Formats: structure tokens, C-alpha cells, sequence
């Protein structure tokens, strides 16, 4: 399913917006404007590829399953394991 | 009350009798407002409350669960005259409090009278003249919306509310209330072939859902059509039976498996169907490229050999024509590639 | 840029490990790390899933302590959405939803989990067909089904269990017509054993609940709605109904044996929740209760002892209030009660393991979960010989 | 203190001790093997960077302070303050 | 840049925002969730290096405890086949074959561990000569050899072993003749201290058997082959045998002091294994021995307290079977005992360091490998006051 | 051994006496044939051993 997934993920604290990226980044779906989360989503799986890069580097084995970043303005979630790359935007509270 | 159980030593003495006589009058005022207030309870009726609504939900039909319900107040009623009399003594209705209560327990408890709904329910029963004899099921017209044409619909000639009716009978017959023995004879006959008749429907319904699946995806029915035979000729079979006979649960079983048997196969090949389907259509717009061509025809060809090894029904027809369907693929894909 | 690759991925249903992950982690995502005696604990109330909904049947996890199941009958609200609705609930964060869901066809009447696998999951419906499902896969259809044939269950079945340990496990079934039927795990679409339990002239037994002596595998007891309790020899020397009992004048709904262990043997001991507020207690080797529970009438549900203490338990009314009852210090007023919000028909409570805290059902979906007082969770050996003592008592 | 901080970083479960990465890659403290955590820091820095401009190029009033870098076998704190990244290696249960 | 501003930068006092930063983001990583019998273990028998050849001595590796070390003596099916081949066997992975092999000229017979050195691996030899044997070196002749001079040992010797603090150790072997020596274990080239064990004048002592109680090396317990068990002190003025003790009246076949600490004391307790299969569990202490433990026509070979257990020990047969007493659970019977296959003469049985698997020697090379049930490895805090009980017993 | 080492000071009572070893002599015998296959182990084995 697709809808009911992204309403639940949405619903369970009124996320701002998220879509679903089952390919490795350049997502064409929209949240709120396709700008904001294509480039953005884009961005996040670089920086997922290097983080992936970083956590072999110790062990190549070993794989990023869970990320989240927690600044003062804003909340982004990423559980990526094959293609599957999550994206969340929400106040840092 | 709970405080006077824990003393009953010299009750005989009449010593410790006048302090409760003294609060004898307090006694009677409060159990007389605990029984207003059970009665207050009561007279929100049955229906109106959630013990109907949870009595269906424990299997009970609300008949029945009224009239449980009513002999349960009043035996609680019972529980508390008998619980006073026993706490205060012999002959406290010797008392004009103690006769006013006790003419009041029995204006409710004559209002608390469970027999004439019984003897209701009994009529009603014997009036409509419920039963299941006849055929063992029925065949009717119906004009289903959104086509023009009569459909006939299959039905199954018994009706799910018998159980009912036998349910009620059972509990009846434990609850101390008897009933005309045309009806204990209608009900346990329809208890006992319930099992049956339940198997019965519960087998059409699932093998008409996949007929109607089948149907729907035309490219299936030829190769289907022969299990649809066997399982039309089991219908013609049963159909001419009466409703009750001795050959009645060696059919029903032999029906229910091969219904069963039936749907497996038709998920089976509804299944192998899209596969085979999207890889046929992977090949229409497949590369120019001898190999892919090879590996895609090699699994199409194992996909076929998986059908044929399983010994479906009407098979070769249903190659020659994915035969006729490939190959004017594979022109089109060769005037492309020519061109 | 694709437009269609995207889209067929997406329309492809490869998401089952995907979707998996990511529920078990998104609720977990919920927790705000962000840098700049009875006491209610967990209300739940699913409102997808549980708008004017009567709970079916509750269950605790023994392999995950920390996962329950609630079932659910026809919805009268709409008949065209799913009527079977079983619901999986988590304690692991707090998050208003369920862990996961499942639908059956038919009104699901009982649920409990496997002993056998601790992940797989089987419910008793409307139709009396038992319902398998698997709690790792993504799937809202039953994985497996009980063919309905007269030597299997047909009528509504309210009581399902998994005797034995996880090597000689056999799921153990009753239906309301009588039909005792035992399965394997493995292959649910033929009873293993099937007869139908009959007490005295061949007339069956209408049983509604039924219960087992803890760390005892056959010799079974079960409760009727016609208001008698029996005791049935799963196989022994003889099948069928071994005692008739006295029992409550009013349909039994909740039997319960005895499960705490300690210093003594107390499993003898049961205690069955009837009609009319009374909680009838005793031991298989007496006909007669041992002690009534009365302080109200019309219909306490259910009564269920707490694994650690030997002389409580907890019985919930249709009134709206639970009532907390203990044995060692009264046997004629409850020790802890309280009544959840809006006195609604609470319908069924279900002792977790290792108890220290009550899980609460209702008519209304509702279902509340909160513990117990510290001073009054923990037994001691001097519990259990004033419990024997006080049995002694009459 | 330092030792305040140091016992009550070491509390937490599989930490040892505190330590800390300057802006030069190099940990300021010593607290494990000096090769593999320095290039490990060199690492974190990297990306810690990149990451930053990821976000102040969507975000330029943001500041990092949490990152859950948790695998199949640890969890990785880290938390950069201004110049002194505070790195907890911490198992995932 | 280099580690010498840094030390300033700390000192300097900008650091109240990273403290803060560092407590705001300790107390919000505080919260941690979740994402989502007797038995034969292993077999070690080499072919090449295991035909016939019994087994001597065992041992488990402190700072290795994956490796054990075979010891075996006797060459009697060719002369021109290896006399004494010390085999080491690993734990971690199974193989067929030894992870490395040894041979000395002489029958190697006594070996262990070496603790300061961690990979190096010392043994004693018929002969009487200490062997060496440094794994870094891919020869196997011994690395260093004591000379054969009456300084050192002449006569064959049972008991070699070091001890000591990591930057203090002492190589403390023990021949037959009585005599004792220690050695650095860089040098071995001359005794550094050395004298013979003899009690009242014109008395010297069989020595077979010896174990040093845990922590102390200053005294301890030696085993004689006269049946008639002695406590000598390593160093000081006493420096020699100190205790008469009846024993038994069957050779000493065995010595361990008590192996394990955590409650009251009982290092004071010693095991001896004698001739004629009377166990004493005993302390130093007093000179009666407590219990004579008592059955079966054959006798033990060697006894071994449990590690981690204050009351457990296994126990050696000839017939083949190997038993452990639980002096806790019971005194008169074995509370494990199990018989390898093909009744051999089992002659050694060394716990391993961690206490949760026992090793067995064999009369045909076959090392077997042996692991226990939970229940009856791991001991509780009660265990150690129901061994102090059981000890006032009598 | 031990199964009327739980005795012990028990037959020292008129009838414990009478109620011990006059309905167990068949296995006083018992363990007698007991040691004659215990010292069947003596009986032959003095090299071999």
C-alpha cells in the first residue's frame, strides 16, 4: 500500500510533509512543492551514500540502518537499507 | 449487613437484639432504597440496555437473554428478603415496615414475571412455522443491479436463523421451560443438520467468489472450464436430492474438497497466468538481442512444463494460441529491428 | 529524470521488510530527546480500530511480555468494511497506534498467542473456524484457516489455547456446541482430535469458557452457560466429562484456575465469574463453592487470577468498575477497586505475566492498562500459608 | 571538572571515559586506540562538515548538536559544540 | 596541533557551554530501547601424535582461555615415534588437528600455561628437565632447557606451574625426590632458589601432588605419594613441610585447593584425590578429614574444584566415568556423573577458567570435551551459605 | 549404605530392630554376590591390569 502508509507516518505527529523514496534519491513525488523535497531528498542520499561510506570504513560490514539529525530548527529522519530512504521534516521539539 | 455476619453468637440471648431493633427501622429504610434503585435499574428494559447488546455478543439471542436476565433479578431479589429475614429474625413483617417492604418485594416481583414472554416467543414460534424441509438448495431468479439481464443466483434452502430457534430451545429446556415437542423435534433436527447445511453454503459461496474470479480474467476460463465441469456435475448430482437423506454427508464432504481443490487450482493458475503474462509483455518491448529472446522463451517454456506436469485441463489449445500471441510479438519486434 | 520507474516501484509491493522497519522504528522515533492501590498508567483507544467496538478476547505474550492481542466481532457500524477486526498492542513507546492489525472474514470471538512460536498468532471467530496468523509477515489476511466440516469446529468458538511446551505443543480448541478439538501449530486444516464432549444421556455440553490447572497438560475443566462447571479428561483412561458441579444458578462467563506457585499446591483452586455478580470459588475435590463474591448483581464478566500472588485476583462488572480482590486480608469487601472514565460496559480484564499490573477491556474499544500497589503486587511466604489457612476456614 | 565529566561520561553504558575531537581531526583526550580513533575523528569531522553545509544550505541559522549513527552493533554520539565534538560510542540497547 | 596547547585550551575556562552541551545531550541519550545436564561438548584426539601416548596433564590458558594443553607421556608403540608430544587444542574453532604441536626428547608428562608470557608454554618431562617451548618459534624442539644437575631437578616431576603478581612471578616445579625450585621465566639456566621438602630429620616426601591456594603463593598444600598429605610454606623460616596429616592409605593421586571467592572464605578447604577412591573434602585447617566419600571397586585419578561453584567438583574413575558432587545439593551421591564410551581410564580433569565446561583426560589420547547444564554450573549467593551450613553439619 | 544410614539410631528401638534385616537377609545375600562380582575384577587381572 502507499497511501495509508504515508498517511500513517504522517498522522502519528502531524508530520509537515514526507514522501515516499524507494529509489536512490531524485524522488519526483511532492509533499508540499517539488523543489523543497526533490533537491533536498537528493541531497539527503549524498550525504546517506558518505555516511554509509563512513560507517564501513571502520568495518565494511557494517551498514547505516537508522539516522536522525535534531538541530535547533528542525527534525530529519532517514532508515535506509537497500533503497529505502525516509525522509521527515518536523520541529526540532 | 457484612458487620452483623461478623457477630450471630447470642442472637438467641435477647440482649444484643435491642440494639439491633433500635436500628431495625434503618435497616428496613435502606434495603428498602437499595431494591428501589434495583428496580430503578430494571426498568430500563432490556432492549434499552447493554446487556442485550453484549448477550447477543455472547451468543445469547436477546429472547432468551431477557428472560435470564429478568430470573436473575428476581433470584437476587429472593437473595436479599431471605438475607433480611435472616439477619433480623423470624416475622419481620410482623412490623408495618416490615409488611410494607414485604408488600412491595412482591408487587415487583409480580412485575418481574418471565413466563408470559416465554409463552409469546412459543406462539410466535409455532405461528410463522419455521422449517428447513425441502430441497437441499434452491435456485431463484434475481435481477442484480447494474445488468439488464436475470441472474440465478445459486442460494442454499436453509435459513440461518434456525440455529437460533435451537439455541433458545436448548437454553429453554435448562431454564425449567417446556416447550410443544413438534418444536424440541424442529429444533434438534435442525441442530443436527446445521453442520451440513453450513458446509453447504459456505462451499458455494466460495466456489461461485472464484468462478466469478475466474470470469473475470477470460484468458483462465478455457483451461479452467474442465474443473468447472466436474464441479457443475457434482451440483447436477446434489441438486436432485431432497433435503434430508442418508447419502446427504459423504456429497456434502466430497463437494466442500472438491470446491477446495477447485480454488487452489484457480489461484494456482491465476497466478502463473500473470506471470507469464508479464513476461509476456517484458518481451514485447524487450531489446533486440538473440540471447534475451532465448532466456525469455526458455522460462516461458518452463512456466508451460510447470502447467503441464501439474495435468491441468485443456491445455494445447492454450499453448497453439500463446503460440499465435508470441509470434505475432516476435513479427513486430523483427519488421522493427528489419526496419 | 524517471517518471515511471519511480511509479513502478512504487506500485510494485516489494515494502514488506520496508514497511516492517520502518513502523518498528518510526513510533520509536516518536521519543522527544530534543536538546533545547490502583493508578491508571496506559489508556488505550484506538480510534481506526476501536470506534464503538466491543472487545472479543485479550491475551499477554509469555515469549514477548510486552505484546497483547484484542479481538473484535462484527462492527454494526458498516457492514462493507471488514467486520473480524483483531488488533496487536505494544508497550515499548507510547503511541496512540497498534503495533499491528488483522481482519478475518468472520466475527472473531477469541485470540491468543502461540506458545509453540513466539510469533505466531491464533484467534477463534463467529464461524467456529479457527484463524492463524503470522505476526512477523505484513499480511491482514489469515494465514491459515480450519477447514468448516462437522468433524471440525462449526459453531462460534470462545475459547482457544496451546497446551504443552515448545516441543510437545498441541492447540487446544472448544467450540459452544461442545466440540473439543486439538491442532498442531504446523498444519492447521485437520484436527488432530475431535469429539464431542458430552456430560450425561448423550446431551453435549453448551460450554462458554474453559480453563486448565497450571503446569498440567489433559484433564481439562470447563465452564457451560447453563450455569454447571465440569471437569473433562482431555484423553486419560476415558474421554468425556469426569464431574458434574453444583455451580451458579446463572450462566458461568469466566473460569479461571489457579496460577501462582509457591511453597504450596493451590492449582485445585478455581474461581468462576457467573451471571449475577458472583464470583463462585472452590477446589475439584469439593462439589460445592467454597465461597460466594456478592456485593452487587447482574453480571461481573470474568475472574483471573494474578500469577504471583496466591490469594488474588481481579473481576471485572458490567457496571462499569473493576474491583480488585484479594483473600489473605478480607473475604467479604474488595481490597483496591476503581472504575474507568464515563462508566462504560467494561467488558473483560486479563493478568499480565509476572502481573504487577491488570490489563481492563470494554465495549466501547477502550481498553485500559495500569498496575497495582507495591505493597500489595509482591506475595510472601506468609501469603501463602494465611491463604492456607483461610481455606481451612470452612 | 574534568574528572566530573569524565565519570560521568564513563557511566553510560559501553563508554569509556569521555572523549573529545577538536576541528584538527585529532582527540583532544585519549581514551582508546590513538590510530584508529584519530583517522575514525579525521572521518567524523569530514562529514559532520558536509553536513553542515547540507543543512545552513537550506538552514543557515541551524546548529548541529545530535547525530544517531547507530549499525547493527554500536551507536555513535557524536556532538560537536563549537570546536570540541563530544563522540559517545554506545551500544544500541 | 602536537598534545601541549590542548592541555592550556582545557585549562582555559570558555568550557561552561560544553559542559552544558555535554550534560544536555548525555540526559537526553540516557533512554535506551530496542529496535525490534552432563554433555559431551567437543572431542580432541590427534592420530599422529595420540596413538596410544594416555594423557598426562592439562590446562587452561588465563589470557587465553580458548586453549588447553595436552600432555602426553608414555611411547611404547615404536622407539622411533616421538616419546613426549605436548599438543595445545583451541576452543574457538573446531578442528581435527591441534592448533600446534610439540615434542620433547624425553615423555613429556606435566605441562601449563605460562601467565607472564603469553605465548609460551612450559612443561616437565620424565626425565625431570623443565621444558620450554615458545610458540613465536616454529620449531618444535624445546626453546630452553634446564640442565640435569643436582641443583635442578634429576628425578621425574608431576607439579610445575607460575605464579605471582605480572611483574613478579617464580616458576615453582616440584619433583618426585621432594625437591622444590623456582625459576624466572626469562632464565632458566640456574636454579634461583631451591631446597628439598623434609619433615622430622631422616624424613623426606613422595612428592606427587601439589596446588597453591588462591591468591597466597607463600604456603600451601603438597600431595605425597605415601598417601599422607602435607602443607609446606613456599618462602620464610618455615620453609617446608608444616602439617601431618593421616589422609589415606592409598598414594595421592591429586590436589586443589578451594577455587573460588566472593563470600566467606573457604580456601582453607582442600580436595585430595587418593589411591583408593576416598575424596576428603578437608581444610587445612583441622587434621581430621571431613567427609571420605566412598563407593565403586576403582578409584580416582585427579579432582578438580569448579571455578565459579564454592561446592561443586568433578571427580575421576577408571572404569570411564567422570562425576561431580555438589556438596550443597547432596553428600552421598555424585549429583552429575555420566560414563564416556568404551570404559577407558580417564587420568586428568581441569576445569576451565570460566567454570562453564570441563575437560577429561583419557587412557587412549581421546581428549573429550564435556559441558554442563546451567542449573548445576552457575552457583547463587545462597550456595555459599548453604556450603557454610552443610560444612557446621559436622 | 546410606538408605539405612538413615536409620542409624532408629533400630536401637524395640520393634525398628524386628522391622530390619529380618526382611531384607535375601539382600544381605544380594550384596554379598555383590562383592563376589566386585572382587571378580581381582580375580583376574594382576598383569593386565
Amino acid at each position: 500500500e502507499v497511501e495509508e502508509t504515508l498517511k500513517r507516518l504522517q498522522s502519528q505527529k502531524g508530520v509537515q510533509g514526507i514522501i515516499v523514496v524507494n529509489t536512490e534519491g531524485i524522488p519526483i513525488k511532492s509533499t508540499m512543492d517539488n523543489p523543497t523535497t526533490t533537491q533536498y531528498a537528493s541531497l539527503m542520499h549524498s550525504f546517506i551514500l558518505k555516511a554509509r561510506s563512513t560507517v564501513r570504513d571502520i568495518d565494511p560490514q557494517n551498514d547505516l540502518t537508522f539516522l536522525r539529525i535534531r538541530s535547533k530548527k528542525n527534525e530529519i529522519m532517514v532508515a535506509p537499507d537497500k533503497d529505502y530512504f525516509l525522509i521527515v521534516i518536523q520541529n526540532p521539539t | 449487613f457484612r458487620i452483623f455476619s461478623r457477630f450471630n453468637a447470642l442472637f438467641v440471648r435477647p440482649h444484643i437484639r435491642g440494639a439491633i431493633r433500635e436500628y431495625q427501622t434503618q435497616l428496613i429504610q435502606r434495603v428498602k432504597d437499595d431494591i428501589e434503585s434495583l428496580h430503578d435499574k430494571f426498568k430500563v428494559q432490556y432492549p434499552q440496555s447493554q446487556a442485550c447488546k453484549m448477550s447477543h455478543v455472547r451468543d445469547l439471542p436477546p429472547v432468551s437473554g431477557s428472560i435470564i436476565w429478568a430470573k436473575q433479578i428476581d433470584r437476587q431479589l429472593t437473595a436479599y428478603m431471605k438475607r433480611v429475614e435472616d439477619v433480623l429474625g423470624k416475622g419481620w413483617e410482623n412490623h408495618v415496615e416490615g409488611q410494607k417492604l414485604k408488600q412491595d418485594g412482591d408487587s415487583f416481583r409480580m412485575k418481574l414475571n418471565t413466563q408470559e414472554i416465554f409463552d409469546d416467543w412459543a406462539r410466535k414460534v409455532q405461528q410463522r412455522n419455521l422449517g428447513v424441509s425441502g430441497r437441499i438448495f434452491t435456485i431463484e431468479s434475481t435481477r442484480v443491479r447494474g445488468r439488464t439481464g436475470n441472474v440465478l443466483k445459486l442460494k442454499v434452502n436453509f435459513l440461518p436463523e434456525i440455529i437460533t430457534l435451537s439455541k433458545e430451545v436448548r437454553n429453554l429446556k435448562w431454564l425449567g421451560f417446556r416447550v410443544p415437542l413438534a418444536i424440541v423435534n424442529k429444533a434438534h433436527q435442525a441442530n443436527q443438520l446445521y453442520p451440513f447445511a453450513i458446509s453447504l453454503i459456505e462451499s458455494v459461496r466460495t466456489y461461485e467468489r472464484t468462478c466469478e474470479k475466474v470470469e473475470e480474467r477470460n484468458t483462465i476460463s478455457l483451461l479452467v472450464a474442465g474443473l468447472k465441469k466436474e464441479v457443475q456435475a457434482l451440483i447436477a448430482e446434489g441438486i436432485a436430492l431432497v433435503w434430508e437423506s442418508y447419502k446427504l454427508d459423504p456429497y456434502v464432504q466430497r463437494l466442500a474438497e472438491t470446491v477446495f481443490n477447485f480454488q487452489e487450482k484457480v489461484d494456482d493458475l491465476l497466478i502463473i497466468e500473470e506471470k507469464i503474462d508479464l513476461e509476456v509483455r517484458s518481451l514485447e518491448t524487450c531489446m533486440y538481442d538473440h540471447k534475451t529472446f532465448s532466456e525469455i522463451l526458455n522460462r516461458v517454456q518452463k512456466a508451460v512444463d510447470d502447467l503441464n506436469l501439474h495435468s491441468y485441463s485443456n491445455l494445447p489449445i492454450w499453448v497453439n494460441k500463446l503460440d499465435m500471441e508470441i509470434e505475432r510479438i516476435l513479427g513486430v519486434r523483427l519488421q522493427a529491428g528489419l526496419r | 529524470l524517471t517518471e515511471e520507474e519511480k511509479q513502478q516501484i512504487l506500485h510494485s509491493e516489494e515494502f514488506l521488510s520496508f514497511f516492517d522497519h520502518s513502523t518498528r522504528i518510526v513510533e520509536r522515533a516518536l521519543s522527544e530527546q530534543i536538546n533545547i492501590k490502583l493508578s491508571l498508567n496506559r489508556q488505550f483507544f484506538d480510534e481506526r480500530w476501536s470506534k464503538h467496538r466491543v472487545v472479543s478476547c485479550l491475551d499477554w505474550s509469555s515469549q514477548y511480555p510486552e505484546l497483547l492481542v484484542a479481538s473484535y466481532n462484527n462492527n454494526e457500524d458498516a457492514p462493507h468494511e471488514p467486520d473480524g477486526v483483531a488488533l496487536v498492542w505494544n508497550m515499548k513507546y507510547k503511541k496512540t497506534t497498534p503495533e499491528y492489525v488483522f481482519h478475518c472474514q468472520s466475527a472473531v470471538m477469541s485470540a491468543t498467542f502461540a506458545k509453540f512460536h513466539p510469533n505466531l498468532v491464533v484467534g477463534g471467530t463467529y464461524s467456529g473456524q479457527i484463524v492463524l496468523w503470522d505476526n512477523r509477515s505484513n499480511k491482514r489476511t489469515p494465514v491459515q484457516r480450519t477447514p468448516l466440516s462437522a468433524a471440525a469446529h462449526t459453531h462460534p468458538v470462545y475459547c482457544v489455547n496451546v497446551v504443552g511446551t515448545q516441543n510437545a505443543h498441541n492447540l487446544i480448541s472448544i467450540s459452544t456446541d461442545g466440540k473439543i478439538c486439538s491442532w498442531s501449530l504446523d498444519m492447521l486444516s485437520h484436527p488432530q482430535d475431535s469429539m464431542e464432549l458430552v456430560h450425561k444421556q448423550s446431551k453435549a455440553v453448551a460450554v462458554t469458557s474453559m480453563s486448565f490447572p497450571v503446569g498440567d497438560v489433559n484433564n481439562f475443566v470447563v465452564g457451560s452457560e447453563e450455569g454447571s462447571v465440569y471437569t473433562a479428561c482431555r484423553h486419560g483412561s476415558k474421554a468425556g466429562i469426569s464431574e458434574m458441579f453444583e455451580g451458579h444458578q446463572g450462566p458461568i462467563t469466566g473460569i479461571h484456575c489457579h496460577a501462582a506457585v509457591g511453597a504450596v499446591d493451590f492449582s485445585h483452586l478455581f474461581v468462576t465469574s457467573s451471571f449475577d455478580w458472583t464470583v463462585k470459588l472452590w477446589t475439584t475435590k469439593n462439589n460445592k463453592p467454597l465461597y460466594s463474591f456478592e456485593d452487587n448483581a447482574d453480571y461481573v464478566y470474568d475472574v483471573m487470577w494474578s500469577p504471583t500472588h496466591p490469594a488474588l485476583f481481579a473481576c471485572v462488572d458490567g457496571m462499569g468498575r473493576l474491583d480488585l480482590w484479594n483473600l489473605n486480608n478480607d473475604t467479604e469487601v474488595p481490597t483496591a477497586s476503581i472504575s474507568v472514565e464515563g462508566n462504560p460496559a467494561l467488558n473483560r480484564v486479563r493478568w499480565t505475566h509476572s502481573g504487577r499490573e491488570i490489563a481492563v477491556g470494554d465495549s466501547e474499544g477502550q481498553i485500559v492498562i495500569y498496575d497495582v500497589g507495591e505493597q500489595i503486587a509482591v506475595p510472601r511466604n506468609d501469603e501463602w500459608a494465611r491463604f492456607g489457612r483461610t481455606l481451612a476456614e470452612i
